This record gives C-alpha cells, sequence and structure tokens, in this order.
C-alpha cells in the first residue's frame, strides 16, 4: 500500500 | 516578502537513485548522501548552525522507492518522457588573466534527473578539481544542475561544457572563450 | 535506452511576511505528472490526476495522520524556518562592482551578492541616466550567491564620468564605481 513519507526536522545547533 | 523552503525527495528505477534534499528559495541547504548515509551541507558553514539526522531521509527514499514500484504498475507500466536540457556556461565573475576564477556549467530545465557533464579544456576532458550540485527541483518538476570548473583565465586556452542526457540527440557543447 | 519511472515528494513551506502566514502544500509526481497533492489551505488530500484518487481517498481515511499534517505548519514548516532564518532568511553577503566596455557601451557587472533583490543604476556627471539600460536580470549561481548585468548605451565624451550605483540590504550605503575614459 501506498506509504506517506515524513516531513524531516532540522535542529538548531549549540553556536 | 515570500520565502519557500522544500523537501525535495526522488526516486527514479532501473538506476535505482534516490536523492534527498532541502531547497530555500531555490538554493539547496542540504542533501543527504545515499551511499555514505550522511547529511551534507551545501554550505559547509550551515554545519556549525543546524544538524540534520540523515537516517530519516533513508527511511523517507525506502518509502519513495516502494510508493514508485506501486505507481509504476498503477500507471500500467508508463515510463517518464525524455526532456532534454538547457545548457548555459558562464563565470562567477568577470575574467582577468591570471585571476582565479569559476567556470559555471548551468543545466536546466530536463528529466530524468541522470546526465553526464564533462569539463574540456583545449578539446581534452579535465578528471579532477570539478564539483557539482545535486539535481534541484523545479516547480515544473523538472529539474537543474550546477557543475563548477576552478581556472586561471588565459586568452590561450578554450572550455566546453560536455552534456549528456537521454533526451539530447547528441553531446551538447556550450562553449566558453576569453 | 531502457525506461525510466520516476517519483518525487515534495513538502513546501510558503512563508508569507516572515512566518505570519505559513502554507504547507505537499505534491506527488509520477514522471512529470503531479497526481495527488495535500494543501493546508484544503486541510485534505485532493488528487490532481485520476492516477492519485486511490491515495487521496485512502489517506484521509487516516484521521490521525490527517491531523498531524493539519498541524505541520507548525511543528514543521515555523520550525524549520525557525532553524534555518540566520543563516538564510538573514544571509547577507556584500556584491563586487566592476565596469568596464564591452567587448558605446558600458557594462556594470555585479556579482557573488546576496540575497536577490537588489536595484541597479546608472549615472552621467551625477545625473542618473535611465534611458538606453538594458540588464541580463538576476542569475543564480547555485552556490547561494547571485550575479548581473547592467549595460548603458552611450556616446562618452572626453571628459564625462559614469558611475554605476549599487543598492543593496548587505550595504547600508549604495555601492558606486566609477568610470572614465
Amino acid at each position: 500500500k501506498m506509504r506517506m513519507a515524513t516531513p524531516l526536522l532540522m535542529q538548531a545547533l549549540p553556536m | 516578502e515570500e520565502h519557500v523552503i522544500i523537501q525535495a525527495e526522488f526516486y527514479l528505477n532501473p538506476d535505482q537513485s534516490g536523492e534527498f534534499m532541502f531547497d530555500f528559495d531555490g538554493d539547496e541547504i542540504f542533501h543527504v548522501d545515499m551511499a555514505k548515509k550522511e547529511t551534507v551541507w551545501r554550505l559547509e558553514e550551515f554545519g556549525r548552525f543546524a544538524s540534520f539526522e540523515a537516517q530519516g531521509a533513508l527511511a523517507n527514499i525506502a518509502v519513495d522507492k516502494a510508493n514508485l514500484e506501486i505507481m509504476t504498475k498503477r500507471s500500467n507500466y508508463t515510463p517518464i518522457t525524455n526532456v532534454p536540457p538547457e545548457v548555459t556556461v558562464l563565470t562567477n565573475s568577470p575574467v582577468e588573466l591570471r585571476e582565479p576564477n569559476v567556470l559555471i556549467c548551468f543545466i536546466d530545465k530536463f528529466t530524468p534527473p541522470v546526465v553526464n557533464v564533462t569539463w574540456l579544456r583545449n578539446g581534452k576532458p579535465v578528471t579532477t578539481g570539478v564539483s557539482e550540485t545535486v539535481f534541484l527541483p523545479r516547480e515544473d518538476h523538472l529539474f537543474r544542475k550546477f557543475h563548477y570548473l576552478p581556472f586561471l583565465p588565459s586568452t590561450e586556452d578554450v572550455y566546453d561544457c560536455r552534456v549528456e542526457h537521454w533526451g539530447l540527440d547528441e553531446p551538447l557543447l556550450k562553449h566558453w572563450e576569453f | 535506452t531502457r525506461p525510466r519511472f520516476l517519483w518525487q515528494l515534495k513538502f513546501e513551506c510558503h512563508f508569507f511576511n516572515g512566518t505570519e502566514r505559513v502554507r504547507l502544500l505537499e505534491r506527488c509526481i509520477y514522471n512529470q505528472e503531479e497526481s495527488v497533492r495535500f494543501d493546508s489551505d484544503v486541510g485534505e488530500y485532493r488528487a490532481v490526476t485520476e492516477l492519485g484518487r486511490p491515495d487521496a481517498e485512502y489517506w484521509n481515511s487516516q484521521k490521525d495522520l490527517l491531523e498531524q499534517r493539519r498541524a505541520a505548519v507548525d511543528t514543521y514548516c515555523r520550525h524549520n524556518y525557525g532553524v534555518g532564518e540566520s543563516f538564510t532568511v538573514q544571509r547577507r553577503v556584500e556584491p563586487k562592482v566592476t565596469v568596464y566596455p564591452s567587448k558605446n557601451l558600458l557594462v556594470c557587472s555585479v556579482s557573488g551578492f546576496y540575497p536577490g533583490s537588489i536595484e541597479v543604476r546608472w549615472f552621467r556627471n551625477g545625473q542618473e541616466e535611465k534611458a538606453g539600460v538594458v540588464s541580463t536580470g538576476l542569475i543564480q549561481n547555485g552556490d547561494w550567491t547571485f550575479q548581473t548585468l547592467v549595460m548603458l548605451e552611450t556616446v562618452p565624451r572626453s571628459g564625462e564620468v559614469y558611475t554605476c550605483q549599487v543598492e543593496h540590504p548587505s550595504v547600508t550605503s549604495p555601492l558606486t564605481v566609477e568610470w572614465r575614459a
């Protein structure tokens, strides 16, 4: 069956 | 005014080629290198300001591959139509003799995303010192791509950017000289 | 000559006036045909072609995933905007400006700048010349810089100074380069 892929996330680094 | 961030992914058969990249206003923020399974930032300084988990993208590509296989059958095995690229060669900045500069081969409005690009200096191929972007998305769902060649300008030398695509009848040669 | 088959998935986050208004457009494209999409202004999947119909129906029957998709303008678009902001939205690179006669035709070359919004103006003895001005338009270099050429058609006199002036968010005072010969 056709799968929904994921909207993916960047995350901030300390500085 | 308006800004746009795109998470753009593709899977291509029979090549078994996947791509995962983020685009901001037409520039690549990063892509994931499928072989090395690693996040590659388009400007390497970006890697000190943010992180991205490569494994999530790999999971997405596996979903994309599976979806492509479903669609291929559902479309009754309808293959993509080749759209050949437009090719433009320009320089980073106004050329001056001996001042380091960059030749830029802009490859645009094409699909599927497979191209063979070779730089030629005075007829001979250039095998090292070159670099390239991944395929960048377009709103018409075609692709664009840039290839780069650092060089020292000299009225002597001539250059061609040679581009091969299944949509062309023969290699496309875009010429440049001082 | 082997036939190819291509699948693309695109999540487009559209931001208007910072993060004041955000629209998510999720697009599925088979070969070159977009088949199904999620539009946050709409709130559910809609098929774009007959090919996408089973997908719209099936995915819309999944209530949790639909509700997560509706939250995505926040959890996803606004989040990623927040992370990338300082080095994308706020990126400022100063243009290099060069003026030279063309290989009667003066060229103002503006290169290596970011972002793309820019105003280039030609002056002759301190007065703006608005006529005979041709521009190559905006050129994206693929490395987070742009360049542009702005040409002026002239007939230069002996003691005339032509000045190319460049306004850009990276420079608090517009840049100027003078040419005379």
